[PDB]
C-alpha cells in the first residue's frame, strides 16, 4: 500500500536527484561519527539520515546513496533502516 | 635402447621405499642436470610397490622391483636403465 | 548330518538364472545417497543403497518415449552397513566400487558471534 | 492459429512439426494429424483485464469449489498486470 | 475415546504374552526372541531346526490347537547374511486365535518340510521356492507351480527385476512362441518418494 | 436437453463425430515435443 | 573431561563440547530438530521459531539452533510442549502462504510441505484473506515469488557472508516485511544460484529449470564438474534419458555446498552444437556424412604412413585420463611423443617431474589452517569461486591476511594489494616490501600461483622467483616441515591428469617441429591453427561440440561429454575424482579411449586393454595417483625442484601481470559447453547491459 | 568354511548325482523328439545337454551342485512328463536371438554397451 517498501525510479526520486550535504551538514556529521567508537561508524546512519531529511524535508535514494558513500556503508544497510523506521519520510 | 622416459613408483612412509626417497634428495638433482631433457617422473602413492619404468621406443616398457634396496641399488639401476 | 569343509568363496550366479552379460558386464555402486540440498532433511543419508551402471536410453519413434534394454535400469537394493553390500555383490557375481560414507564435520556455532566488537563476524543483517 | 510448415503439416500449440526429411510422417499418409484448432494462448489473450479498487485481489476461477486454489494477486505495479497462475485472466488496479 | 485412534486392550497383549512366555519355556531348544505387538499378534521366532517340533507341537499340545496353516510365506531382506525369512500364520478355532512363527534361511541353507504335519504346506512351499529359490526337505512333489515351465530365476527376491531378463513373442519364421531378451517401448520409471525427515521417531535407529 | 440445454462455450464442438476408425480423419499418435538436442551445423566453406 | 560436558536427549546422554548447541548434541543422538532458518554454514538467527524445544524442568521453550547446551539439562523433542509450540509455528507459516504447490517447482522437495505433515497439523483455521507481494527481477538464473517467503533470512546472510554482495536484505517491518532489494537490481554473482537451494520455499527458482520436471521424476547420478579444476561434486538429475539440472553434492574439502552458475546452469550447452556423428571431407573439401568404419579406416591409413616427430596430439581441458592415456601409448607406439596440452606450463627446471611443482599442495581445505595467504596472477573469483570462497570463509572466521600480486579487483573481501608487476616477488624475498614483516611474523603462510601467469612468455621466471620466495619464507617463518607453502592453482580440469601422464605441456613442441598428421581431443581454444602448420596436413579432432577445432578437420570422431561417461579426472591439489553415467551419448558419439582402441585395431596397432577396469590398470601403472578416489598422496621433494629451478638465467618483463577473467561477463563463456548455452548468453547479455 | 550339506558331504558324490543326471538326459532326449514332434535330430539334443551341463562346470562347492542337480531334475521331470512343449524346449536353442558378437570392435560399432 502507500507505505509499498519498493522503489521504481522516476524523474523526481532517481539516483541522479540533485542531493548534497552542506558544509555545515557535514561538520554536523563529523561530530555525530565521533560520538561513536572509531571502528563502529556505521552506528551514525539514523543520525545522518534524519539530518539529511531535514535539510531536504525528505529522503530520496540519491541521500540514502550519500549518507552511505559518506560512512562508506552499503545502500541496502540504508534502505533497511529507511524502510523500518516510519520518522523518515520517502515521500 | 630408444629411451623416451622414466618414472618412478614408490611410497612416503614406508622402509621397501626408504631407498628411493634417498636415491631422489640426493642424486635426482644431478642426475636431471645430467640429462635435462629427458622425463624422470616421481609419482609416490600410498602402500604401493615401489618399482621402475623405463619405457623406449615404440612403446615398450621395462619393470624392474626395487623393495627394500638401498640407494646405491636404486642408482646402479638407474644407469642400467640409462646405459642399456 | 554333521557340518562341511568348504573352504572357498561364495558364489550364486548359477542359481539366480541371471545372464551372463548382466554378470561379467556389470559394475554395480555401492553409496550412502547424498542429501539432497533443495532440503535440509538427513534421513535419507542412513541407509546403503546399491545401483547399477547406466544404459542406453533411446526414444520411442511412435510417441517418443525412453526405451530400454536393461533390466537393471531401476534396481535398488538397501543395506543396513557396507560389508553386507559388498557380500551380496561378492555372491551374486558382481563387480563393485565402493563408495565411503559422507558425515559433515562438527561446526562451532554462536549467535554471539554475529555481534562482537572486532572481529569480522559481525553481521549488518538482523 | 493452426500454421502449416513447407510439408503441409499443421503445427501443434507446442510448436512441434516434422521435418520434411523425416520418415516419421509415413503414419500421416492415407490419415490426417490430429492438432486442436482452439490454441488456449490466443483465446485467453482475447479476454480483457478485469479491473478492480482493491489492491489485492483473489482468483478461484470460476464456480468456486469447481475451479482452482484461491490464490492473491498484488496489483501495485501500475504498469503491470497480475496474471493467475492456475488460469490467464489479468486484474489491474483501477484508481492506480 | 478418540474417533480416529483405534482402541486398544491389554487383554490380548497379556494373553498372547503368558501363551508366548508358555512356549519359550516349553521349547527352549528352538525359541527365539519371542515378541508381541502393539496391535495384538504373537510372533515366536525359532531356528529351522524347530520348525518339525514347533508346529507339530502347536497342533497337537491340548492348549495349543493352532491345526490350520492359513500361509506360509517368506520375505528376502539382502541385507542380513540369511536373507529369507520364513514365516507359519497358524489359527487355533478352539481359542479363537492366531500365531505366527518365524525361521531364517539361505540360497544355500535348506529347511524340513511340513506336510507331515500340515498338509496345506505342499502347495505353499512349492511356491517359497519358485519365487525364492528356497528348498526344503523330504517334499512328495517339489516342482515349480506359478512360474513358467523353463523359468529361470526367482522372482520375488529383490534382486530380480519387476520386468524379468526375457520377454516373448510370435515368429512366423519358426512357427512357435519364443524368448527375446527384454526391450521396453516405455522404461518404468523410479520414483524417488522417501521424505527426507524422520516420520516415527519411536522406530529411530540410533547411530 | 431441449428444455435443460446445456451451456454454451466457444471451443465446444458444433458437429459430433463418429468414432473414425479405420478410415481417414482418423487419429493417429505423434510426439508433441521438438527436438531437445540440436546438432552441430558444419559450415558450408573448406578450410583453404 | 578435555572440557566436554554431559547432557541428555530423553535420558540418553551425550558428551559435547561447549559452546554446542541443542540442536547439534539432538543431533549427536540421531535426532533431526526441525528447521527453517539454520543452515550450518550461515551465522545462527533466531526467527522461523520452528527449532523449539522444552528442556526439563523449565518453563517455556528455547531454540535450538541459538541456545547453548548447559550441563545436566534433558532435552525433550518429542514432548507434548515441542509438538504443539511446531504445530503454532506451522499455523502462522502457513496463514499467508500462497495455495501455489502444484505450480511451484519446489512441490515434492519443499521442507515446509515435510515438516508440516510430519511436525504440524493437518488443518487450517484461517478464516481471513491472505496478503501479496509484487515479485522482484534479480535476474536470468533465479526466478523470485515472494507470496512465498517465509522470511528467514538464509538469502541475506548467504549474499552477506559468503558471496560478499551485502545487496540483500529487509524492506520494511511487520507483517509487510518484504525481503529482496529495495531497487531494481539484478543479483548476478558467481555463487548466486545457491541461494536456491538454500531458499527452502520456492520463493527462489531455477529459471531454467523452471516448471521441467518434478523431484520423484528425476534420477540422481553422483558425479563432478569439469568447468573448474577445483573439482566440485555434483549430483546430475536426468528424466528419461534427458539431463535436467545440475544440483551439488557435499563435500567438506572442497564445495561444501556450493556449485558456480557456470557449474549448474551451462549443462543446456549439451543440449546444443553437439557432435553426433562422424564427419569427413568430401572431394569438394566441405564436411559430410559417414560412418565409423570409413573414418577410422581413413585415419588408421595416414597413421600407418607416419611415424615419430610428424605425429602430434593435443589435449583441451574436458578430457579424461583414459583418453589422455590411450592416445599417449598409441602415439608412442607410432614413436611420437610431441603429446601437448593447450595449457602452457614451465618444464624448465623439474617440470612435470615432481607434482609439488605443479599441485595444491596446501589443499582446500589449508586455507582453514593458514595465518597468510598470498595471490599472483589469480583472480580466483572467477578462475576457482569456491577457492575464493573458502578464503572469505578464512578472512570472516580465523581472522586471515590476505595479499594480492596482480590487477586490482574485488574478490568479494579486502586484500592488501601490493602492486602489479612481477618484480614485487624479489623485493618480498630479499627482504625489502612492507609485507615481509607480516611474513616474518607469521606462522602457517601458503603462496599460490595461477596457471594464467604461466600462460605469458614469462612463466618459468614468475615460477622460479616464486620458488626463491617460498624458499626463504620457509627459513625464516620456521614452518613445521609438513607445511606446503607453495601452490599453483589451475583453471584447466584435465591438466593435473596430463602432467601426471607425462605430456609435455604447451605447444611450443609443434610449433617447433610440425607435424603432418595431428590429432585434436577436445581442443577448442585455437592455440594451434593450421596457418601455423604444413599444407595438406590430416587433422581428426575428437570432441563433442563443434565450436572450433571441428570446422578445421579433415575427419571428425564424435566423443563423450561428462555427463555421458565415467572418467578420472584430478584437481588442483591431486584428488582423483570419478564421473558416472547419467545418459548415453546422443546418436553414434562414443567414450573417447573406446574410439582410440578401436583405432588402434583398425591400425596394425592394437592396445592390450579392451574394457574399462583394463584402462585404470594402466593408469595405476603410468601413475597410482589417478586411481585412488577422493584421496590426497603427500609429496614432499619441493627443496630438490628448488634447488633444481634456482638454475635458470630467465628474468621477469616488468608487465603488469594481468589475470584473463577480470570481471564476471569475462567468466561466463570460457569452455565450449558454456558457449554453447543460451542460458550463460542471458547471463552476460545482463550483466553488459546492468 | 563350516556349514551344512544339502546332500553330499564332498564334490565326488555330487559328481556322481550330476553323472546319474546326465545318463537321464542321455537316454530321454530320442523319447521327447519323438513325441514332441520336434524338428531336431538325437545328436543336436545331447549336444544341448552337455553344453548346458558345461556351463556349469566351474562350481565348486557341493551346495550348488547339489541345488543345480534338483533344478535339473525338476525340468528332466517336465520334460519327461510333457508338461512343457516343443516351444519350451526350442528355447533352449535360441533360433531367433540374433548373436551378439564377442568382438570388441563389433561391439563398438552397434551400441555402447561393453
Ligand atoms: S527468499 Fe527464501 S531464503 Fe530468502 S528469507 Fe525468504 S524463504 Fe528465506
Ligand atoms: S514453498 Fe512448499 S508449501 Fe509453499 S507453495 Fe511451494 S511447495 Fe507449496
Ligand atoms: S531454526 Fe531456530 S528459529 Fe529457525
Ligand atoms: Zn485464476
Amino acid at each position: 500500500g502507500g507505505a509499498l517498501f519498493v522503489h521504481r525510479d522516476t524523474p523526481e526520486n532517481n539516483p541522479d536527484t540533485p542531493f548534497d550535504f552542506t558544509p555545515e551538514n557535514y561538520k554536523r556529521i563529523e561530530a555525530i561519527v565521533k560520538n561513536y567508537p572509531e571502528g563502529h561508524q556505521a552506528a551514525a546512519v539514523l543520525p545522518v539520515l534524519d539530518l539529511a531529511q531535514r535539510q531536504n524535508g525528505w529522503l530520496p535514494i540519491s541521500a540514502m546513496n550519500k549518507v552511505a558513500e559518506v560512512l562508506q556503508v552499503p545502500p541496502m544497510r540504508v534502505y533497511e533502516v529507511a524502510t523500518f523506521y516510519t520518522m523518515y519520510n520517502r515521500k | 635402447l630408444g629411451l623416451r622416459e622414466i618414472r618412478v613408483h614408490l611410497c612416503q612412509r614406508s622402509p621397501g621405499s626408504q631407498g628411493v626417497r634417498d636415491f631422489i634428495v640426493q642424486r635426482y638433482v644431478e642426475l636431471k642436470k645430467a640429462h635435462p631433457n629427458l622425463p624422470i617422473l616421481i609419482r609416490e602413492c600410498s602402500e604401493v610397490q615401489p618399482k621402475l619404468w623405463a619405457r623406449y621406443a615404440f612403446g615398450q616398457e621395462k619393470t624392474v622391483s626395487l623393495n627394500n634396496l638401498s640407494a646405491d641399488e636404486v642408482t646402479r639401476a638407474m644407469q642400467n636403465v640409462l646405459s642399456g | 548330518t554333521q557340518l562341511i569343509t568348504v573352504d572357498e568363496k561364495l558364489d550364486i550366479t548359477t542359481l539366480t538364472g541371471v545372464p551372463e552379460e548382466h554378470i561379467k558386464t556389470r559394475k554395480v555402486r555401492i553409496f550412502v545417497p547424498a542429501r539432497n540440498n533443495m532440503q535440509s532433511g538427513v534421513n535419507n543419508t542412513k541407509k546403503w543403497k546399491m545401483e547399477f551402471d547406466t544404459r542406453e536410453r533411446w526414444e520411442n519413434p511412435l510417441m517418443g518415449w525412453a526405451s530400454t534394454a536393461d533390466p537393471l535400469s531401476n534396481m535398488v537394493l538397501t543395506f543396513s552397513a557396507k560389508e553386507d553390500a559388498i557380500a551380496f555383490a561378492e555372491k551374486n557375481g558382481w563387480s563393485y566400487d565402493v563408495e565411503e560414507k559422507k558425515v559433515p564435520k562438527p561446526k562451532s556455532k554462536s549467535y554471539g558471534a554475529n555481534f562482537s566488537w572486532n572481529k569480522r563476524t559481525r553481521v549488518s543483517t538482523k | 492459429g493452426v500454421q502449416v510448415s513447407p510439408s503441409g503439416e499443421k503445427i501443434t500449440h507446442t510448436g512441434q512439426v516434422y521435418d520434411e526429411k523425416d520418415y516419421r510422417r509415413v503414419r500421416f499418409v492415407d490419415r490426417q494429424k490430429e492438432v486442436n484448432e482452439n490454441f488456449a494462448i490466443d483465446l485467453i489473450a482475447q479476454q480483457p483485464v478485469n479491473e478492480v479498487e482493491h489492491r489485492i485481489i483473489a482468483c478461484d476461477g470460476g464456480g468456486g469449489a469447481l475451479g482452482h486454489p484461491k490464490v492473491y494477486i498484488n496489483l501495485d505495479k501500475e504498469t503491470k498486470t497480475g496474471t493467475c497462475g492456475y488460469c490467464g485472466l489479468q486484474f489491474k488496479q483501477h484508481h492506480h | 475415546k478418540r474417533p480416529t485412534v483405534r482402541p486398544r486392550s491389554d487383554v490380548t497383549h497379556k494373553q498372547l504374552s503368558a501363551f508366548g512366555e508358555y512356549v519359550a519355556e516349553i521349547l527352549p531348544k528352538y525359541v527365539q526372541q519371542v515378541q508381541v505387538s502393539c496391535l495384538d499378534e504373537l510372533e515366536i521366532c525359532i531356528h529351522p531346526d524347530g520348525v518339525i517340533p514347533t508346529l507339530t507341537f502347536l497342533r497337537d499340545h491340548t492348549n495349543a490347537q493352532f491345526k490350520s496353516l492359513a500361509d506360509l510365506t517368506a520375505v528376502d531382506v539382502p541385507t542380513r547374511q540369511n536373507r529369507f525369512e520364513i514365516v507359519y500364520n497358524l489359527l487355533s478355532l478352539r481359542f479363537n486365535s492366531r500365531i505366527r512363527v518365524k525361521t531364517y534361511a539361505d540360497e544355500l541353507t535348506p529347511i524340513d518340510s511340513i506336510v507331515s504335519v500340515h498338509i496345506a504346506a505342499n502347495w505353499y512351499e512349492r511356491e517359497v521356492w519358485d519365487m525364492f529359490g528356497v528348498f526344503f526337505f523330504n517334499h512328495p512333489d517339489l516342482r515349480r507351480i506359478l512360474t513358467d515351465y523353463g523359468f529361470e530365476g526367482h522372482p520375488f527376491r529383490k534382486d530380480f527385476p519387476l520386468t524379468g531378463y526375457v520377454e516373448l513373442r510370435y515368429d512366423d519364421e519358426v512357427k512357435r512362441v519364443v524368448a527375446e531378451p527384454v526391450e521396453l517401448a516405455q522404461e518404468f520409471r523410479k520414483f524417488d518418494l522417501n521424505s527426507p525427515w524422520e516420520a516415527f521417531p519411536a522406530y529411530r535407529q540410533p547411530p | 436437453p431441449t428444455t435443460n440445454p446445456p451451456t454454451a462455450r466457444k471451443f465446444i464442438w458444433t458437429n459430433h463425430k463418429f468414432n473414425v476408425s479405420a478410415t481417414p480423419e482418423q487419429y493417429v499418435p505423434y510426439s508433441t515435443t521438438r527436438k531437445k538436442i540440436h546438432e552441430w551445423v558444419p559450415p558450408s566453406t573448406p578450410y583453404k | 573431561a578435555s572440557n566436554l560436558i554431559e547432557v541428555f536427549v530423553d535420558g540418553q546422554s551425550v558428551m559435547v563440547e561447549p559452546g554446542t548447541t541443542v540442536l547439534q548434541a539432538c543431533e549427536k543422538v540421531g535426532m533431526q530438530i526441525p528447521r527453517f532458518c539454520y543452515h550450518e554454514r550461515l551465522s545462527v538467527a533466531g526467527n522461523c521459531r520452528m527449532c523449539l524445544v522444552e528442556i526439563e524442568k523449565a518453563p517455556k521453550v528455547v531454540a535450538a539452533c541459538a541456545m547453548p547446551v548447559m550441563k545436566g539439562w534433558n532435552i525433550l523433542t518429542n514432548s507434548e510442549k515441542s509438538k504443539k509450540a511446531r504445530e503454532g509455528v506451522m499455523e502462522f507459516l502457513l496463514a499467508n502462504h500462497p495455495l501455489d504447490c502444484p505450480i511451484c517447482d519446489q512441490g515434492g522437495e519443499c521442507d515446509l510441505q515435510d515438516q508440516s505433515m510430519m511436525f504440524g497439523s493437518d488443518r487450517s483455521r484461517f478464516l481471513e484473506g491472505k496478503r501479496a507481494v509484487e515479485d522482484k527481477n534479480i535476474g536470468p538464473l533465479v526466478k523470485t515469488i515472494m507470496t512465498r517467503c517465509i522470511q528467514c533470512t538464509r538469502c541475506i546472510r548467504f549474499a552477506s557472508e559468503i558471496a560478499g554482495v551485502d545487496d540483500l536484505g529487509t524492506t520494511g517491518r511487520g507483517n509487510d516485511m518484504q525481503v529482496g532489494t529495495y531497487i531494481e537490481k539484478m543479483f548476478m554473482s558467481e555463487l548466486s544460484g545457491n541461494v536456491i537451494d538454500i531458499c527452502p520455499v520456492g520463493a527462489l527458482t531455477s529459471k531454467p529449470y523452471a516448471f521441467t520436471a518434478r523431484p520423484w521424476e528425476t534420477r540422481k547420478t553422483e558425479s563432478i564438474d569439469v568447468m573448474d579444476a577445483v573439482g566440485s561434486n555434483i549430483v546430475v538429475s536426468t528424466r528419461t534419458g534427458e539431463v535436467m539440472r545440475i544440483l551439488p553434492r557435499m563435500h567438506e574439502d572442497i564445495n561444501e555446498e556450493w556449485i558456480s552458475d557456470k557449474t549448474r546452469f551451462a549443462y543446456d550447452g549439451l543440449k546444443r552444437q553437439r557432435l553426433t556423428e562422424p564427419m569427413v571431407r568430401n572431394e569438394k573439401g566441405l564436411l559430410t556424412y559417414t560412418s565409423w568404419e570409413d573414418a577410422l579406416s581413413r585415419v588408421a591409413g595416414m597413421l600407418q604412413n607416419f611415424e615419430g616427430n610428424a605425429v602430434a596430439a593435443i589435449a583441451g581441458g574436458l578430457v579424461d585420463a583414459e583418453a589422455l592415456v590411450a592416445l599417449k601409448d598409441l602415439l608412442n607406439k607410432v614413436d611420437s611423443d610431441n603429446l601437448c596440452t593447450e595449457e602452457i606450463f614451465p618444464t624448465e627446471g623439474a617440470g612435470t617431474d615432481l607434482r609439488s611443482n605443479y599441485l595444491l599442495n596446501t589443499t582446500i581445505a589449508g586455507v582453514e589452517e593458514a595465518d597468510v595467504v598470498l595471490l599472483v596472477g589469480t583472480n580466483p573469483r572467477f578462475e576457482a569461486p569456491l577457492f575464493n570462497a573458502r578464503i572469505r570463509k578464512s578472512w570472516l572466521h580465523n581472522d586471515l591476511k590476505v595479499a594480492l600480486i596482480g590487477s586490482p579487483v574485488d574478490l568479494t573481501y579486502r586484500y592488501d594489494h601490493l602492486g602489479d608487476s612481477p618484480k614485487i616477488l624479489q623485493d618480498i624475498a630479499s627482504g625489502r616490501h612492507s609485507f615481509c614483516e607480516v611474513l616474518k611474523d607469521a606462522k602457517k603462510p601458503m603462496v599460490v600461483l595461477g596457471s594464467s601467469a604461466l600462460q605469458r612468455d614469462d612463466g618459468a621466471a614468475i615460477l622460479v622467483a616464486v620458488s626463491n620466495m617460498v624458499q626463504k619464507i620457509r627459513v625464516t617463518t620456521g614452518v613445521a616441515a609438513e607445511w606446503k607453502v607453495m601452490n599453483i592453482l589451475h583453471r584447466i580440469a584435465s591438466q593435473v591428469a596430463a602432467l601426471d601422464l607425462g605430456y609435455k605441456p604447451g605447444v611450443e613442441a609443434i610449433r617447433k617441429n610440425p607435424p603432418k598428421m595431428l590429432f585434436l581431443l577436445g581442443a577448442d581454444g585455437g592455440c594451434i591453427t593450421r596457418q601455423d602448420l604444413p599444407k595438406d596436413c590430416f587433422i581428426v579432432y575428437q570432441g563433442h561440440h563443434g565450436d572450433v577445432g571441428a570446422p578445421m578437420a579433415d575427419v571428425i570422431l564424435p566423443g563423450a561429454a561428462y555427463t555421458e561417461k565415467s572418467a578420472t579426472y584430478v584437481n588442483t591439489e591431486g584428488r582423483a575424482q570419478q564421473t558416472k553415467v547419467a545418459v548415453t551419448p546422443p546418436g553414434l558419439a562414443r567414450e573417447d579411449w573406446k574410439i582410440i582402441r578401436a583405432l588402434s585395431e583398425i591400425a596394425g596397432i592394437t592396445l592390450p586393454y579392451d574394457t574399462l577396469d583394463q584402462v585404470r590398470n594402466r593408469l595405476e601403472e603410468v601413475s597410482p595417483n589417478l586411481v585412488r578416489y577422493d584421496d590426497i598422496e603427500e609429496t614432499n621433494y619441493f627443496q630438490q625442484a628448488s634447488e633444481l629451478a634456482k638454475l635458470v638465467n630467465q628474468e621477469v618483463l616488468a608487465d603488469p601481470l594481468v589475470p584473463p577473467q577480470l570481471t564476471i561477463k569475462d567468466f561466463y563463456m570460457t569452455d565450449s559447453i558454456s558457449r554453447a548455452s543460451q542460458t550463460m548468453a542471458k547471463c552476460v547479455k545482463a550483466v553488459t547491459e546492468g | 568354511t563350516s556349514v551344512k550339506p544339502i546332500f553330499s558331504r564332498d564334490l565326488n558324490e555330487a559328481k556322481r548325482r550330476v553323472r546319474e543326471l546326465y545318463r537321464a538326459w542321455y537316454r530321454e532326449v530320442p523319447n521327447t523328439v519323438h513325441l514332441m514332434q520336434l524338428d531336431i535330430t538325437v545328436k543336436q539334443g545331447r549336444d544341448k545337454v552337455r553344453e548346458m551341463f558345461m556351463k556349469n562346470a566351474h562350481v565348486t562347492d557341493p551346495r550348488v551342485v547339489d541345488l543345480l542337480v534338483i533344478k535339473g531334475k525338476m525340468e528332466l521331470q517336465e520334460t519327461i512328463k510333457v508338461w512343457k512343449q516343443r516351444t519350451h524346449v526350442m528355447r533352449f536353442f535360441h533360433e531367433t536371438e540374433t548373436p551378439r558378437p564377442k568382438d570388441f570392435l563389433s561391439k563398438f560399432y552397434m551400441g555402447h554397451d561393453p
